[PDB]
């Protein structure tokens, strides 16, 4: 859908696709690592990987740490570079003068 | 803070005379599995037993040992062994028992000992037999009444039918070109197992020079280790074997009965008969203990006709003291207990309440008896219901004598004073004979002195055998009329039940031992559990599973599809089936065994104990209640309804087939004689189009041309999948025992593993392949290259070095190991709180902590000791030679193997056995397309098929 311009313009469509892409990339890493490791050269050494609750707990915990750091960043420091944005305005005004 | 704690050191007060500190010693002792002694050499690190090995001078234990002898060390150090005398479960004293016993016996002297009864197992000790005979002389009306669940009653019954006298049958497999086995496991643990395995394996081992190989034909209800090492195997029902034996005698022309049989069985009969009469005096017929007495009588008759007697089969005077029908003697005792005639019962071991068949109701009849005394070495179920329980000294810590199947009279020697005290069986007999406080050492020595003499006693202790004692060869006379005039019962009464001793737990005595319970059972790979074993077809019909079961049958073209179907047929393993045999319901989970006979179920004894130690306290389902005295090893009718309610069964392998890969190589003998390299020349033609694969490597490696190089060769033809090597590695390298939950998560720690591939056409009657897998010590090792902290690096000799202290636990090395032989300590598996287990650990090898990887180290402790000793000898001589002998270093697995499949030696020394074996044309390394260049290599299996059955 991203190929079509209308889908890219729509803000809800972008959010849904971005969430699906984030899940798909996790699945890609899972496929590359776990599936390849499960079955190997010797058939006798074949077993299935079943994740427990503790690795999931670590995963949500890392999400929480990431968002905590983001929230402190946005509270204390500016989210948008104050300079390089007024310089961008200066560059845009000069472009208008040279048409 | 300081690097380490004070680490105080405590020395002796009086030095032992013959001991040099830090130097282990070896002592000769005897360990008995079925009451038949097997000579063992046991290492005493500092006065404590630590490692059991074989006695090269002992018949039936020439270096090789069975798993039960290996795992006796952990049994002697079980933290659940009895420590005190219990009156009625309350601690008491030995003196109080001696007073009570004396009063009870003098109260029974009014009669002739009519109330006094005994109950031992198969007793072969000359000292105990003489003491029991003297006690019977003192009390005329006393009875011995031997019994043990795994006995040889049918053998002696058949002997008394064929010869009219109890004889001891011995088989010389070295001179038998054809061996036929009627439901007989001679390659499974039992009397004479190590001797039979070594002789059979030597014939199977084939080199370019060799021109002859032995052939084995086996007919059996359940696939077994003997079945695995057979050129031809027929899965006949257990009841049908007696009819098959009668038919074989009839076609040979000896007295028998023609029996209707399946066409495959008839073809097998034609091949066996045709192979015989072509090898007269070069053939032997072996009948299993489970089979009925008529089968044994027919086997003696067939051997006499072929003239095999005196060449392959030898008859000797009976070695088991007084041979008797044990099941009938127990039935006589239970009836007397029900009547109330017995007033005193003394039992030396044997766990009678648990072991006795359910129909007998021994426990209910035991209550009637006023006094019952049990010597068990553990507080067993019988001891719990018995007054005056007395702890029994373990064989390692006790003075004793035992006789081998051939007859040896070997002497058991204590390596340590009893840890918890306890009394030997002879000491109990002495108290009954009126001599209390009699030392075991004096009782055994007094009997032996004046028979072999004081000088003989000294030689007997130094060696593991008594030269004077052996069974005399006798020539018995075969009674043709008695053997011919026998019923030969016909098979067929509905679903049948086969009762087989557990491969790892035996009769359930070893249920407490952790190593045996954790050991994967051969051919089923199950751990910590008991399951009903049935063929895939049997499960589909009885449990109504939705599978065709004919899809498995097919040609080589659809082999990959049929292997996938077998995986789909699996996952039904663990469904609980309620089985009703004779008024008894077992409710046991079912595990599918492909090679099993149709309409037959195998149930393993030794499970469901309730008074066993914390390990194996309640594991598996007890099969003893359903078992009946009239038919101990066979069953006639079983309902086998399916109750669903699937129960998790844990297996180590988790895959039953090789997926079209060159892991196991199998070739015919006739083609091998023309070209030894034919098996290797083939395969490469299918894969690359050329006879030789031109593997190319971008990595140099190391020369190793002028230095000792250590390599191992494993012979596929010799291996029988006994699993003795796995137990030997666990004892030698202090490998931890993980729980059933850890095995379920695939975290079992075993340096050596045996894999069953079950690969064949049909897949309902597959050919079992057993391959031992251990670190290959690859000259170019992938695991070493991926290690960040350099914990795994190579060695000057060529050994891969794994340093536990350096390992940080990344686990990258296991991922890059192609053979997946590396085991990681995910949790703290090692036991730190148990003093007895701490004594068991070998000092030479470190006890690993959590977070470190482990792998086979080619028994580095043995190699380092030999290298230090060779260097020390060279410097003292002044030669500076540093020469190590070929036989100087033997790995624990190499010593343990009864067959001799594993050989360890220098590769560079061309005169070493490993160098000669590695020059064979059928030697190869696993996964050659990876440029690992392993040092552990395999010899491709060579078979000897008869043109009748095969072509
Ligand atoms: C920087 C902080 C690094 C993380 C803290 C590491 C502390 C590890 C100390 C472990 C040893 C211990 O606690 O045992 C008691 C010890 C004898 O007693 C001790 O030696 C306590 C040592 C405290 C070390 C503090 C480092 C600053
Ligand atoms: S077998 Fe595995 S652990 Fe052993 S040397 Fe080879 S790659 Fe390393
Ligand atoms: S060589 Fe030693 S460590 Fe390796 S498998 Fe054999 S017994 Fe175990
Ligand atoms: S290699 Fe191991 S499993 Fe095979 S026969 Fe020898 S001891 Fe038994
Ligand atoms: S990668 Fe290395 S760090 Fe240990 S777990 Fe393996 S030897």
């Amino acid at each position: 859908p991203l190929w079509f311009k209308k889908v890219r313009q729509n803000i809800p469509a972008l959010l849904i696709i971005s969430l699906i892409v984030s899940v798909g990339m996790w699945l890609e890493r899972y496929v590359i690592i776990v599936i390849s490791l499960e079955r190997d050269f010797l058939p006798s050494s074949w077993d299935i990987y079943i994740p427990t609750i503790w690795d999931w707990s670590l995963y949500i915990g890392t999400f929480g740490l990431f968002f905590t750091l983001l929230f402190l960043f946005i509270r204390v420091l500016p989210m948008i570079n104050i300079f390089e944005m007024r310089l961008f305005l200066y560059q845009e005004t000069e472009k208008a003068k040279q048409r | 803070c300081t690097y380490q704690p004070r680490q105080y050191i405590a020395p002796f007060d009086r030095q032992p005379e013959g001991r040099v500190p830090g130097i282990p010693q070896y002592f000769a002792s005897t360990l008995t599995l079925g009451g038949y002694g097997t000579g063992v050499l046991v290492r005493s690190n500092e006065g404590r037993p630590t490692k059991v090995e074989g006695n090269p001078r002992h018949p039936a234990s020439l270096g090789g040992t069975d798993l039960f002898a290996q795992a006796e060390i952990l049994t002697m150090y079980d933290p659940d062994r009895s420590t005190t005398v219990l009156r009625q479960g309350v601690p008491s004293t030995w003196a109080e028992f001696t007073t009570t016993l004396g009063n009870a016996l003098t109260a029974a002297r009014a009669t002739q000992g009519a109330g006094v009864r005994l109950l031992t197992t198969t007793i072969t000790s000359p000292s105990l037999a003489a003491q029991i005979e003297q006690f019977l002389q003192a009390y005329p009306q006393a009875r011995w009444y031997q019994y043990e669940p795994i006995n040889r009653d049918n053998v002696v019954a058949g002997a008394r039918l064929a010869f009219g006298r109890d004889v001891t049958t011995r088989y010389d497999l070295s001179a038998a070109q054809v061996v036929v086995s009627l439901d007989a496991d001679f390659l499974a643990p039992g009397p004479g197992f190590v001797a039979y395995a070594r002789a059979f394996a030597e014939r199977r081992k084939v080199r370019k020079d060799s021109t002859t190989m032995n052939r084995l034909y086996v007919v059996e209800a359940s696939p077994s280790t003997t079945g695995t090492a057979a050129d031809h195997r027929l899965p006949l029902r257990a009841d049908a074997i007696a009819a098959f034996t009668g038919a074989l005698a009839n076609e040979l022309g000896v007295g028998g009965a023609p029996a209707t049989l399946s066409p495959k069985a008839e073809e097998f009969l034609r091949a066996i008969a045709r192979d015989l009469e072509e090898h007269r005096g070069q053939s032997v017929v072996i009948a299993g203990d489970q089979q009925p007495p008529i089968v044994h009588a027919l086997a003696h008759l067939i051997n006499a006709e072929l003239g095999n007697v005196g060449q392959t089969v030898f008859y000797h005077e009976p070695v088991e003291a007084r041979p008797t029908n044990q099941t009938e003697e127990l039935v006589a005792l239970v009836s007397e207990m029900a009547a109330g005639r017995v007033e005193t019962l003394i039992m030396i071991g044997g766990n009678p309440v648990y072991n006795a068949p359910g129909d007998l109701r021994f426990a209910d009849r035991m209550a009637s008896v006023p006094l019952t005394i049990h010597l068990s070495q553990f507080v067993d179920e019988t001891s719990a219901r018995a007054t005056w329980h007395i702890p029994q000294a373990h064989p390692l810590e006790s003075w004793g004598d035992a006789r081998a199947f051939d007859g040896t009279a070997s002497i058991v020697q204590p390596l340590i004073e009893p840890l918890y005290g306890g009394k030997t069986a002879n000491e109990l007999l002495a108290a009954m004979l009126g001599q209390p406080e009699a030392e075991s050492y004096d009782l055994v020595r007094s009997f032996w002195l004046e028979q072999i003499g004081e000088t003989g006693w000294q030689v007997a202790l130094a060696n593991g055998v008594i030269a004077e004692t052996v069974a005399p060869v006798i020539e018995p006379t075969l009674n043709e009329g008695a053997i011919r005039a026998t019923p030969i019962p016909q098979p067929g009464d509905g679903v049948e039940i086969v009762f087989r001793p557990d491969p790892s737990l035996f009769d359930g005595f070893y249920a407490n031992n952790g190593w045996l319970q954790e050991l994967p059972r051969p051919l089923t790979k199950l751990v910590w559990d008991n399951a009903a074993l049935m063929s895939p077809r049997t499960a589909i019909k009885l449990l109504g599973l939705p599978f065709n079961a004919d899809r498995l049958i097919g040609t080589e073209a659809d082999d990959r599809e049929r292997q996938q179907y077998l995986e789909q047929l699996s996952k039904v393993n663990g469904t609980i089936a309620r089985i009703e045999y004779r008024g008894g319901i077992i409710e046991i989970p079912i595990w599918l065994l492909p090679g099993h006979a149709e309409d037959s179920i195998t149930l393993n004894l030794g499970y469901g104990r309730t008074h066993a130690g914390r390990v194996g306290n309640n594991v598996g389902i007890d099969v003893y209640p359903i078992r009946t005295s009239d038919s101990p090893w066979f069953g006639a009718g079983a309902r086998v309804t399916n109750t669903g309610r699937t129960y998790l069964l844990v297996s180590t392998q988790d895959h039953w087939t090789l997926e079209g890969r060159d892991i196991y190589r199998v070739g015919e003998f006739k083609k091998f004689k023309e070209d030894p390299k034919y098996i290797a020349k083939e395969v490469y033609q299918e894969e690359y189009g050329r006879e030789t694969p031109n593997y190319q490597s971008l990595q140099p490696g190391d020369d190793y041309t002028g230095r000792n190089a250590w390599g191992m060769t494993i012979n596929l033809n010799a291996c029988i999948g006994c699993n003795a090597c796995v137990v030997a590695c666990q004892a030698e390298n202090n490998i931890a025992v993980v729980g059933k939950d850890q095995v379920s998560r695939g975290r079992e720690m075993h340096w050596i593993r045996i894999d069953r591939y079950f690969a064949g056409e049909d897949l309902d009657n597959p050919s079992i392949y057993m391959m031992p897998v251990n670190c290959m010590q690859c000259e170019k090792a992938p695991c070493e290259v991926v290690c960040p902290v350099a914990a795994t690096v190579h060695d000057y000799e060529g050994l891969n070095n794994m340093v536990y202290n350096r390992c940080v636990g990344t686990k990258y090395c296991s991922n890059n190991c192609p053979y997946k032989v590396r085991r990681f300590n995910f949790l703290q598996y090692s036991d730190t709180t148990t003093e007895t287990f701490k004594l068991a650990f070998n000092p030479d090898v470190t006890v690993r902590i959590r977070g470190v990887m482990e792998k086979c180290t080619y028994c580095v402790q043995r190699i380092s000791g030999a290298r230090i000793a060779a260097k020390r000898a060279a410097v003292q001589a002044g030669q500076s030679s540093y020469v190590i002998s070929d036989g100087a270093i033997q790995t624990a697995c190499e010593q343990a193997c009864p067959t001799g499949a594993i050989v360890f030696g220098d590769i560079n020394d061309s005169n070493s056995r490993v160098a000669k074996w590695k020059a064979e044309g059928h030697n190869y390394g696993l996964l050659g397309f990876l440029n690992t260049v392993p040092r552990t290599t395999y010899l491709a299996r060579v078979r000897n098929p008869s043109e009748e059955l095969e072509k």
